[PDB]
RNA sequence: GGCACCUCGAUGUCGGCUCAUCGCAUCCUGGGGCUGUAGUCGGUCCCAAGGGUUGGGCUGUUCGCCCAUUAAAGCGGUACGCGAGCUGGGUUCAGAACGUCGUGAGACAGUUCGGUCCCUAUCCGUCGCGGGCGCAGGAAAUUUGAGAGGAGCUGUCCUUAGUACGAGAGGACCGGGAUGGACGCACCGCUGGUGUACCAGUUGUUCUGCCAAGGGCAUCGCUGGGUAGCUAUGUGCGGACGGGAUAAGUGCUGAAAGCAUCUAAGCAUGAAGCCCCCCUCAAGAUGAGAUUUCCCAUUCCGCAAGGAAGUAAGAUCCCUGAAAGAUGAUCAGGUUGAUAGGUCUGAGGUGGAAGUGUGGCGACACAUGGAGCUGACAGAUACUAAUCGAUCGAGGACUUAAC
């Protein structure tokens, strides 16, 4: 696809901090509510990470109120601003679809610091 | 699933045009032969182009 | 894509790993034309793990190649004449180690064969 | 995602507990609902102290999702739970207060008052 | 209305000015010959019989070698006409690269489906499946041809059978950008066909 | 219902699941005339089959009732459409009961429980794909389109407007603007689904002499993810913008009947109808077309008619295969070569391999190291296999006219 990563270069955001499938990064995200932009700060533990140049993406997800928030991030959008890793975790694996259904200290026992 | 009536030999023999397999192609070594189908080696010398492997 | 060959596919891994090692004795084995192209994409494989030489690489020819010996009187385990016969003769060759010349169709159910052979 | 028969638990201080659909209200037509849509809904289940009952008929919009709801940024959501609020006539939310996360595709639409109780958006 | 046809290579995701995601298909367009201009009153139609893809001599039969020799140009695959041209357009045998087409256009889109093999009738028409339980041996199968009194089958009945590979129209896709230096086409939403097959790019229908 | 002309050496009943199509006395949408039509919303009679025609509860049911909807949830024909497609729930076999009738044996358009629905497609049919010959010489191509099919439905909101109207209450016609439903056509790059020669973890037993490290089997042993391909519940697009003659209507000039009068003369207006615009198959449209570019005008027989043997353009047999595919066919190719496999470099996937060292009683953990492993996805590389060859294939019929 060397033609296709020519293409793909130049929307190609190389400001982005290099991180960890099982990490707490925190995006930031413009909301235009109309007309000021407010900045939505969203911790949370990374799942996914599928492969794909720009097309590239990754699961965010936080517990809120009691409940839970899938907010899925493409790697490469111009939305995002800035990303913060809080915390890096130890993963046995590469994909944590399991750690959502264990509420919720087993879900922290996941989340050791690294 | 009963035919309703025996078939005639004119739709019969219509039926053979079609059933009868084509001929293989073939050609003369160019050791010794006779002959040699395309792309496959032959029985007898068993050469191929040129080298004997049996 | 790989061919079935109407085998069960655990059956399939264990069609491929007795031809691997059938080889390796005989040099030269004639079977089916359909299963012939389908044997060289795997036996090719194998005689690339032995180039290296590694002691890890080693171990993977155990994972195919069965534990059957090979030349008499020299006692050399199947998987032992790659790294001391084969990959020595192929130092320098790199791929194509598997012509396989076709033969004529056999008589018993109309199935062609084909010669598969190291060179 | 949201078929025919299929409960909803509630996610405002309505004083019901479950709420099972009955029908989406969208064409003659869609069974499939997002986020946003309106459908009148059955009271399986509710609290002893509140104005809704058991067995009620009301309609209720949806605010949170198990399948994820698309964006044209291409971003996504979906909540680990199911919810709905109930609404009768007037879109006023009967809920003095909406539990947790509320999805920001109700903004678009002039649903904005209910956006305003809501403790998040997300 | 002009057409530079081309095989597309592979899908892409493309985001500019706005934040919103656009879905992108790849092009190889350009370049593009006029081997041939028609003319009404002699061809009795108006068209250009543009090529693609230039190729070898050993792949070209010699009467082909002799319709390009006109246009001054390698011998080439594929041809198509493209009514209806607006004449004179361009001199015979001028080169195009994609310079046509700007972002704004909207274009129409049609080539050769992905063959789907051989199928069976709800893949080919969409019809539902028969129930998979209650003692019922009935399913997938089309079903009932229909009235007894004609005494025959309506022409036209669906019946399972092979699908794809016939050409197909997909009216009013639009370009999202323009790369003339690599000849590419970066045209909005999904584009039918397989894999490196030809597709045309013919301007869609205004207004 | 009546009659007993089809069938009792077999026409398998009812209701559904399946797919339909047809006809209008048109449910909705579009066109209107009259209203006890203020507006809004209706009533009625005329144009109109183009399209759309609901998800459930009750009952074997049709029907009907009820709930929630919808622009509307119209009827009927097609052996009360379809069982050599399916369902046996209802009646319509043999068992058993209740109630009733009969001395009994049994019976009951009274009811209840259980109860083998057989069949390899010959022909005509239809959905697809080839092999032949023809198309007055052989070919490679590109297409004209006689004809044929598909598509054909609509909701809301934002404006003009809170204006026209109405005491108020209510609330438009028309012209524009955005967003959905139903359905249809396509593609995976997102969302995912699957993914049996991909990766990892793990159980029992057995096999590699024992360790470490693996193999076989147990549903792929099980479990967690996933390349490609295949896919919708995902995405993108579609019914748009307009003409031609009209239907019911609305008419303009004017006569037969000096006035009058849509018509008898003559000119208009007028609909999701019809014809095209839109998309698709199509010159076996034996009416066999048209245009572009190639091969040449042979060699042998027979005085003639006509027939053979080679060849040119080109194609095939065979072979590497897939963007194709049940088999043919189609397309990419056949050694001045990337067609497939392999070999290298990547992408993607699974993710800290083996070995070694260190910490710990052990079990394990850490380091060496985003390592290792990689089936179909790419970029190059003749390293292998697409050998060597063979076969098919035209000498342009006779007339008339213009030259």
């Amino acid at each position: 696809q060397k033609l296709i990563e020519d293409i793909t270069k130049e929307q190609l955001r190389t400001d982005l901090p290099a991180f960890r499938p099982g990490d707490t990064l925190r995006v930031h995200v413009k909301v235009v509510e109309g007309n000021r932009e407010r900045i939505q700060i969203f911790e949370g533990v990374v799942i996914k990470r599928r492969g794909g140049g720009i097309s590239e993406t990754f699961t965010v997800r936080k517990i809120s109120y009691g409940v839970g928030v899938e907010r899925t991030f493409p790697v490469h959008t111009p939305k995002i601003a800035k990303i913060e890793v809080v915390r890096y975790g130890k993963v046995r694996r590469a994909k944590l679809y399991y750690l959502r259904e264990l509420r919720g200290k087993a879900a922290r026992i996941k989340e050791i610091r690294r | 699933a009963v035919p309703f009536r025996r078939t005639s030999k004119m739709k019969k023999r219509l039926r053979r045009t079609h059933f009868k397999l084509n001929v293989p192609g073939m050609t003369e070594c160019p050791s010794c032969g006779e002959m040699k189908l395309s792309h496959r080696v032959c029985k007898a010398c068993g050469s191929y182009n040129g080298k004997d492997i049996n | 894509s790989y061919r079935k060959l109407g085998r069960t596919s655990a059956q399939r891994k264990a069609m491929l790993r007795d031809l691997t090692t059938d080889l390796i004795i005989n040099e030269r084995i004639e079977t089916t034309e359909t299963r012939a192209k389908e044997l060289r994409s795997v036996v090719e494989k194998m005689i690339t793990l032995g180039k290296r030489g590694d002691l890890h690489a080693r171990r993977q020819a155990a994972a195919y190649i069965r534990n059957e010996v090979a030349n008499e009187e020299n006692n050399q385990d199947a998987l032992q004449k790659l790294f001391s016969d084969i990959a020595t003769r192929y130092e320098e060759r790199q791929g194509g180690y598997t012509r396989i010349m076709k033969l004529g169709p056999r008589r018993g159910d109309g199935a062609p064969m084909a010669i598969i052979e190291l060179v | 995602m949201i078929q025919q028969e299929t409960r909803l638990k509630v996610a405002d201080n309505s004083g019901a507990r479950e709420v099972l659909t009955i029908k989406v209200l969208g064409g003659s037509g869609r069974k499939t609902a997002n986020i946003g849509d309106v459908i009148v809904c059955t009271v399986k289940q509710a609290t002893p102290g509140g104005v809704v009952k058991k067995g009620e008929v009301v309609k209720a919009v949806i605010v949170r999702t198990k399948s994820g709801a698309r964006r044209s940024d291409g971003s996504y959501i979906s909540f680990d739970e199911n919810a709905c609020v109930i609404i009768r006539d007037d879109k006023s939310p009967r809920g003095t207060r909406i539990f947790g996360p509320v999805a920001r595709e109700l903004r678009e639409n002039n649903f904005m008052k209910i956006v305003s109780l809501a403790p998040e958006v997300i | 209305t002009k057409g530079i046809l081309g095989r597309k290579i592979g899908m892409t995701q493309v985001f500019a000015e706005n934040g919103d995601l656009i879905p992108v298909t790849v092009i190889e367009a350009a370049p593009n010959v006029v081997l041939q201009k028609k003319t009404a009153e002699n061809d009795g139609y108006e068209a250009i019989q543009l090529g693609f893809d230039d190729k070898r001599e050993k792949l070209s039969n010699k009467p082909e070698k002799g319709h390009v020799a006109k246009a001054e140009t390698a011998p080439k695959r594929f041809v198509k006409e493209l009514r209806g041209v607006e004449m004179d357009a361009y001199e015979v045998g001028q080169e195009v690269k994609v310079e046509i087409f700007s972002a704004g256009e909207i274009v129409d889109v049609t080539g050769v489906s992905k063959g789907k093999g051989f199928q069976g009738a709800i893949k080919r028409h969409g019809q539902s499946r028969g129930p998979m339980s209650h003692g019922s041996r009935y399913h997938r199968r089309p079903g009932s041809m229909g009235p007894v009194d004609p005494n025959r089958v309506f022409k036209g009945k669906l019946l399972p059978g092979r699908m794809g590979g016939e050409q197909i129209t997909v009216q009013n896709l639009e370009i999202v950008k323009v790369d003339a230096e690599r000849n590419l086409l970066l045209i909005k939403g999904n584009v039918p066909g397989a894999k490196k097959s030809l597709i045309t790019v013919k301007s869609a229908v205004k207004s």
